[PDB]
């Protein structure tokens, strides 16, 4: 039974709304479990309080750097990085949740949510979840982005956790 | 009003394109890796007694998007071809960048400067003579740089401005 997690998103501190995600533990359990644990904060660190640092309309919203808060950091629950678990799942369209990386076997905590199909990322980024509720929140985040991804307001994960 | 020069910094991922540019613009050194999508900067400088406005385009090193370089190569007036002196692959990549610029601009005569960056590191795999010989075969200057120590940073950008001036 795949776990569900939520982000409550804020924009310059004002509430925007909740996005929830199904995590495909049935296909990518190690990668799903990393995102789950980081969403609950149960290791003493995680996504709460961190920003979506890169938003590119037409493509994706990227976030998850809770260690440096500048887009360069993050870490997994397994160590700073972990290997690509599999590439079974594809970037098929809006709402796909997939790991950011800096090349093979460099998954940390950064992730991205597709707002379109991004098939050229297939086989390079591990897909491990999908938006379940609140895709309209992700759509509304897009207008705070730009061509190179710089955001015009601070888009933050004000709260996050696991739904029962 | 001062002349504007459209400079473009190209080269394989991680060679220090951004570190060099941020050193020029902000006078400090980024030790963390923030892979570039695309960034643009402006700085006025004085070169050979003439005040010039530098418009710098700092480009992505991702090979995946090699097909999308054509538009900024068409627009750019001069190119820094950057490799890292401890990364023989990035040196090998230089040829592809130069050939791509020549093709897109349809000219044998495009202002370019070869930049061998990370000169501060002990782990050198590209001999200075190899780089120098390659530059001479291209007919372009070669500048050795460190974004970390600032060695050669101004020289690389200023030499490229000088190359554009000769071309115009
Ligand atoms: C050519 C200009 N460009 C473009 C690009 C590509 C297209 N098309 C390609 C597909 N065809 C079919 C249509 C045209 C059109 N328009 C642009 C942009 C809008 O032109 C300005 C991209 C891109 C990505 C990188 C560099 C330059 C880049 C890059 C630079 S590091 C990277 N990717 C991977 C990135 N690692 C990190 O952050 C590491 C540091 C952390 C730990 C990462 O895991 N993720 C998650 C997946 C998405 C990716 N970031 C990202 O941001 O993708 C941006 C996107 C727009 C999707 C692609
Ligand atoms: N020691 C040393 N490190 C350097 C130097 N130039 C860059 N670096 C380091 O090399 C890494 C990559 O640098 P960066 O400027 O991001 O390279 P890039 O060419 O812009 N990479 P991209 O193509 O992804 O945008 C960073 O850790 C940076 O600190 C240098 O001259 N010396
Ligand atoms: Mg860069």
């Amino acid at each position: 039974v795949n776990p569900t997690v939520f982000f409550d998103i804020a924009v310059d501190g004002e509430p925007l709304g909740r996005v929830s995600f199904e995590l495909f533990a049935d296909k990518v359990p190690k990668t799903a479990e990393n995102f789950r644990a980081l969403s609950t904060g149960e290791k003493g660190f995680g996504y709460k309080g961190s920003c979506f640092h890169r938003i590119i309309p037409g493509f994706m919203c990227q976030g998850g750097d809770f260690t440096r808060h500048n887009g360069t950091g993050g870490k997994s629950i397994y160590g700073e990085k972990f290997e690509d678990e599999n590439f079974i799942l594809k970037h098929t369209g809006p709402g796909i949740l997939s790991m950011a990386n800096a090349g093979p076997n460099t998954n940390g905590s950064q992730f991205f949510i597709c707002t379109a199909k991004t098939e050229w990322l297939d086989g390079k980024h591990v897909v491990f979840g999908k938006v379940k509720e609140g895709m309209n929140i992700v759509e509304a985040m897009e207008r705070f982005g730009s061509r190179n991804g710089k955001t015009s307001k601070k888009i933050t994960i004000a709260d996050c956790g696991q739904l029962e | 009003s001062m002349t504007e020069y459209k400079l473009v910094v190209v080269g394989a991922d991680g060679v220090g394109k951004s570190a060099l540019t941020i050193q020029l613009i902000q006078n400090h050194f980024v030790d963390e890796y923030d892979p570039t999508i695309e960034d643009s900067y402006r700085k006025q400088v004085v070169i050979d007694g003439e005040t010039s406005l530098l418009d710098i385009l700092d480009t992505a090193g991702q090979e995946e998007y090699s097909a999308m370089r054509d538009q900024y190569m068409r627009t750019g007036e001069g190119f820094l071809l950057v490799f890292a002196i401890n990364n023989t692959k990035s040196f090998e990549d230089i040829h592809h960048y130069r050939e791509q610029i020549k093709r897109v601009k349809d000219s044998e005569d495009v202002p370019m400067v070869l930049v061998g960056n990370k000169s501060d590191l002990p782990s050198r795999t590209v001999d200075t003579k190899q780089a120098q010989d390659l530059a001479r075969s291209y007919g372009i200057p070669f500048i050795e740089t460190s974004a970390k120590t600032r060695q050669g940073v101004d020289d690389a950008f200023y030499t490229l401005v000088r190359e554009i001036r000769k071309h115009k």
